This record gives structure tokens, sequence and C-alpha cells, in this order.
DNA sequence: AAGCTCAAGTACTTAAGCCTGGTCATTACTAGTACTGCC
DNA sequence: GGCAGTACTAGTAAAGTACTTGAGCTT
RNA sequence: CAUAAAGACCAGGC
């Protein structure tokens, strides 16, 4: 009944609506509607659930292994929503918010990393253009990288 | 009033003035333009370009923010209007009381 | 662990491969006692080893080369005193650790339906650190919705 | 300080307190739209009811 | 496209003194579409700097319209929406705050003609001395003038009548020494 | 067809004293001009 | 000596209220 | 007698 009130019918109009909700006026292009949704929950440069958060994420779904990637996958959210339906029907109970398996201390070095990854995603866009601004192979010291956005 | 807006320097090459010094200087430069450019004495169906500039000049004395704010270079804050000193759009109503 | 997200860069007609070795800090500015008695900012530059190679496809000129620089200056991060405090401009600084809810999935009671009655509903909320939100809530019409950002 | 001067404006202008306010003083008494026509005529290019 | 596109223009109410790099920032933000898609031409009536020359009197005024950009782009209604999306622009101009009304091209060229029109009547053109009409700039009779009454192309001389002391003084001068009326 | 009220939808709201501390930066990008090096 | 490149420097990019309004239901 | 701006944010007392 969510599908019946769903206006979209395929992958394309879903990406059009996901761009259009993130200013409800227009469809962007062919390419930016893909790149924005890939930069919502499936790319480290805009969405990093850092590598501890995968380990805490696996215990919320009773997974066996604890290692994995930082960004989410297409199999995780469906398995979460199954547990949402199961808690709605009556089986199972709520989870503990304040338990320390969920309530985690973030260290000072990890905070410096989380204030350095902001400059990394800008300086990657710097080295993209300064790959083309280099003459032949002089782009190591300064013609590649800037210390201003970091 | 003349002495209500002084023009003294702060220290060296910097200044501390009111935000009314940038707004009363515009309304007067958008006043005689409709009088003598525009020497007509026309039907009112012709002229557009001046009251779009003069009304734009007096709106910054009226209100900034209800359609379009008035900002300065490297400043994403509206110019402190005469109503904005009373109602405190920038949060200075929490500073007046 | 954050360096290795920006090294594979793939430009069409460039064929660039950037491989990493290690980071080594350079020299500091002064010691731990001149940052209080003086106006020492103590901005230690961060220099990083790099290994890049180029295979250009624009026009064959017959000249190819691989010039390698040992250290390149990127960023100005402060360092740590022998106890564990920082300095940036003039003063001593300590960053407090952060404790909040996990980057995962949760199942609380309800939110949003405090205006109406809001009888039985269950819902999920995810807290990321950067990006957009992702919620999955219900309505009195028994339909599952989504909230992004 | 006490003495005043006045600026002769050739064309008169509006007071936006009487315009963007929801109880429109020139929309209720004088039967125009209270919000719509004010965002149609004043700043824009509709001419000399 | 199946139907031929028809490009139109609009007017962009922005800040005064804040306009030319808003056009440059239209080039910045709306970069990288490999085309010739939507933009036809940008029109910048202001200059990014100012001239030392201003009004002759402080009573005398300007016909300039600072902060009013004119951009060509199809939606139909495009080039005030996506020009306010470039920052330091006051609003959205025309029919309503989401939908401008279209104007013709000749009205746009007339808005350019309001820029091109200058204040050419405080009535001076001098470039002129008591003779009628030339400009001598050499020797004794510099900053004076007259008429070459007898032209000598073979001798390369011009017999110019200088009105000094209220009296004509016909003197023969070179082509490089004078400027022809 | 006119119209009359009703309900959901929407935007907007104002955040219970005063007091000093220290600090921190007041803008970094574009355009024109002037200076210097090379042909 | 003249022209072009570039660097320096001065303008300049939570949980509620009211209130609106769209729609469903009658003379 | 005149000068130390304005504002933001944080910490602190009760």
């Amino acid at each position: 009944e969510t599908l019946r009130v769903d206006p979209t019918n395929d992958r394309l109009s879903a990406l059009v609506e996901i761009y259009r909700m993130m200013r409800p006026g227009e469809p962007p292009t062919r390419e930016a509607a893909e790149s924005l949704f890939e930069n919502l929950f499936f790319s480290e440069d805009r969405y990093d659930l850092s590598a501890v958060g995968r380990m805490k994420f696996n215990r919320s779904l009773l997974r066996e292994e604890i290692e994995g990637s930082g960004i989410l996958s297409k199999d995780d959210i469906i398995d979460v929503m199954k547990k949402l339906i199961d808690i709605r029907n009556g089986k199972g109970e709520v989870d503990d918010i304040d338990h320390l398996g969920n309530r985690r201390i973030r260290s000072v070095g990890e905070m410096a990393e989380n204030q350095f990854r902001v400059g990394l995603v800008r300086v990657e866009r710097a080295v993209k253009e300064r790959l083309s601004l280099g003459d032949l192979d002089t782009l190591m010291p300064q013609d590649m990288i800037n210390a201003k956005p970091i | 009033p003349p002495d209500l807006r002084p023009l003294v320097p702060l220290d060296g090459g910097r200044f501390a003035t009111s935000d009314l010094n940038d707004l009363y200087r515009r309304v007067i430069n958008r006043n005689n333009r409709l009088k003598r450019l525009l020497d007509l004495a026309a039907p009112d169906i012709i002229v557009r370009n001046e009251k779009r500039m003069l009304q734009e000049a007096v709106d910054a004395l009226l209100d900034n923010g209800r359609r379009g704010r008035a900002i300065t270079g490297s400043n994403k804050r509206p110019l402190k209007s005469l109503a904005d000193m009373i109602k405190g759009k920038q949060g200075r109503f929490r500073q007046n009381l | 662990a954050a360096f290795r997200s920006v090294f594979p860069i793939q430009s069409y007609s460039g064929n660039s491969e950037l491989q990493y070795v290690s980071y080594r800090l350079g020299e500091p500015v002064f010691d731990v006692q001149e940052c209080q008695i003086r106006g020492v900012t103590y901005s230690a530059p961060l220099r990083v080893k790099l290994r890049l190679v180029i295979y250009e496809r624009e026009a064959p000129e017959g000249t190819v080369k691989d010039i390698k620089e040992q250290e390149v200056y990127m960023g100005e991060i402060p360092l740590m005193t022998d106890n564990g405090t920082f300095v940036i401009n003039g003063t001593e600084r300590v960053i407090v650790s952060q404790l909040h809810r996990s980057p995962g999935v949760f199942f609380d009671s309800d939110k949003g339906k405090t205006h109406s009655s809001g009888k039985v509903l269950y819902n999920a909320r995810i807290i990321p650190y950067r990006g957009s939100w992702l919620d999955f809530e219900f309505d009195p019409k028994d339909n599952l919705f989504v909230r992004i950002d | 300080r006490e003495r005043m001067g006045h600026i002769e404006l050739a064309s008169p202008t509006a007071h936006i307190w009487f315009l963007k306010s929801l109880p429109s003083r020139i929309g209720l008494l004088l039967d125009m739209p209270l919000r719509d026509i004010e965002r149609v005529l004043y700043f824009e290019s509709y001419v000399v009811i | 496209m199946s139907e031929a596109p028809k490009k139109r223009w609009y007017v962009v109410q922005a800040f005064s003194g804040f306009e030319g790099r808003v056009a440059t920032s239209l080039r910045e933000h709306i970069k990288l579409h490999n085309m010739e898609d939507l933009f036809g031409e940008v029109m910048v009536p202001t200059e990014e700097v100012v001239e030392i020359r201003g009004g002759q009197r402080r009573k005398s005024e300007r016909k300039f319209f600072p902060g009013y950009v004119l951009v060509q782009m199809v939606m139909n209604d495009a080039s005030w929406h996506l020009v306010r999306s470039v920052p330091r622009v006051m609003g959205f101009i025309g029919g309503t705050s989401d939908r401008p009304a279209p104007i013709s091209d000749k009205e746009v060229d007339a808005i350019m003609n309001r820029l091109q029109q200058v204040g050419d009547k405080p009535r001076p053109k001098t470039l002129f001395e008591p003779g009628e009409m030339v400009r001598v700039n050499d020797g004794p009779f510099a900053d004076f003038n007259g008429v070459v009454e007898e032209v000598d192309y073979e001798k390369s001389r011009l017999k110019v009548s200088v009105s000094i002391f209220g009296r004509a003084t016909p003197v023969e001068l070179d082509f490089s020494q004078v400027e022809k009326a």
C-alpha cells in the first residue's frame, strides 16, 4: 500500500524525485540524479559511517561477522525494515538507546579525522582540475594540491 | 538628524558608522533623476527605470528581509534598518531588553 | 584510514596511478614552553610521501618522464604536548571527546505525532555524521513512509 | 540637532508596513487582493485601477 | 528537439555595485554542460570598476541602471530563477515571485539604448579657438585657427587666418602643424 | 451552480536574569594597473 | 624601445498557536 | 579630559 501511493514506477523517476525533493521544481539531467543519490548513502566523500559503525551496525541485525565497509549497501536497509515490520506486528521489543554497545565515545584523534575528511573531499576536487592544469609532469609540489581548503 | 550620525574614525584606517549613511545617500541620488533626465512632464505610461531604482532605495530604509535583504561585501547579514532596531531581526531584540 | 579515499584518481586520457607509502611529520616550530611565554602559534606542517605515475594520451611527443618528490606540504595541523594539550593561536587547547548515539539503526517508540493523539506506531531513526537523514515511520493509515534530511 | 529638513521626492513611494502585513490596509477597504496583487503591481512592470 | 527552440530574455533585480561578478558567477556555477544548451548571451550593463570621470555637476545625474542583469535562457521562465540561485541577487522580477512575464528582443535592445544614452547637453565642443574652424598645435599660433583660403597641395602649405587681437592674420602652415576642419 | 462550513495543511512562532572572562577575525576572489623581462 | 606576462592591490562574491485553504456536502 | 567598535561563539558563577 506504500507502492500504491508511490508515483514512481522504475529507477529513473525515483532518481528524478530524489533530486527534486533534495526544491520541488524540475528534473536535473541524466547524470546528476544518479550522482546525488550515490552521494547520499553510497559514497565515502559525502556519507561515512566510519569503520566502527559497521561493527556496531552488524550487531543490530544479529550478523555473524563484524568487519565490512563504511558506506551502506543495498541489503542492509531491507533487513532493517523487516525488523521494523516485526516490531510493529508484536514480536520482539524496543532496543536500548543508552546502552554502551550503542552509546560510544569518539576519541580526539577520530575527531581530528572527522575535521580533516572535510578538507579531503575538497582537495580531491582540487587535484581533479590540477591534473589538467599541470604542464607535463611538474604537478607534484604545488601544481596539484592546495593547503587552503584543509 | 546631523549629529545623530557622526563620521569619526575608529582607530587608524578603520571606521564605525551607522548603516543609514549608505541609504540616505542613495534616495537623494535617485530623486532628481526623475525630475530632469526625464525632464518630462510625460504621461505616466512611459517611465519605469527610475522608481524601480528609487523604490529600491527607500525599501532599505523601510524593511530588509521581507522580500529581499540588503547585504554588504563579505557580510551575509541585512543592513540594520530603522524597523530592525526595534523588532530585532538579527537577534538584537534579545539585546535591547 | 582517511588518506586512502583520495589516492585512486581516474581521469580519462590521463591514466594516473597514485600509490601511498607512509606519512612522516616534519620539524616542529618550537618546544612546549615557548608557546606560553611567547606568542608562538606552533603550526607544524604535515608532509606526505607520494608515488604517482603518468601515461598521457593527448598527442605522442616521444617524451615521457616520472619525476618524484619526496615530501609535499599539505595542511597545517597542530601537534600534542607531552601531557595531551594542543595550541593553535595563543592559548592552550583540549578537544573534548564526543559521546552520542551510534551510526546504525534503532527502533524507538514514536516521534512527530505529538500534535494529534498518536496511538500505536513504531519507527526507525538513523544518525549519520555527514550527509542526510533516513527515517522510516508509520501513519494512522498503516503506511510506511520515509524522511531524508 | 533639533532642527529638521525635508527631501522633496518627485514621485511618492509606499510604506511596506501597509503592504506585506496580512491585514492589508489597501486590500480590505479598497477591494483589491490583500496579498496577491501587491506582489504583482508594486515592484514589477505593470502600468497605468 | 522536435519543435524549434525560441530563446527569450528577462531582467534581474540585483544589488547595485554587485553585478558583474554575479554574471561571472553565472559562468562559475552554470559551467560544464559542453554546450550552448540554454544560455544565449549575457548582458552586463555595469562595469566591474568605475571611471574617474563622473557627472559634470553634482546636480547632474546618471541614466545608469546598476544591478539589473539581462540573461537569455529558456524554461520559458528561467533567467531570474537560475540567476538568483547565483548569490547576491535581490529577488525573483515580473509576473510573480515564481513566474516572470516574457518580453521581446527590441525592448531588450531599448534597455541597452537606455545604457548607451549619455548626457550630451551641457552644450560644449571645443576643440575650438576664435577662427573657423581648424586646430593649429605648432609654433607661434598654437591653440589658434582659421580657414585655409588657398590650398597648396604642391607646396604642402595651408594659409590659415588666425584671429588674434580681433583681427585676421592669414599665415601659411603645414598639414602636420594644423588639424583640418 | 452557488455556496457554506469543516477539516487537514501550512507557515510561523518565541526559547524562564545579569555578569564578566578570553578570543577572533573583520574577505578571499577577480580586474586593472604598473613593473619588469625579453625580443 | 615596445609588448606581454605576472604580481600587487583595491573593489568586490520540541510542540504549540493562529491562519489559510481546498474540498465535501447541502438549497 | 578623550580613546579603547559592533557582533558571533565558547567557558564560568548562581
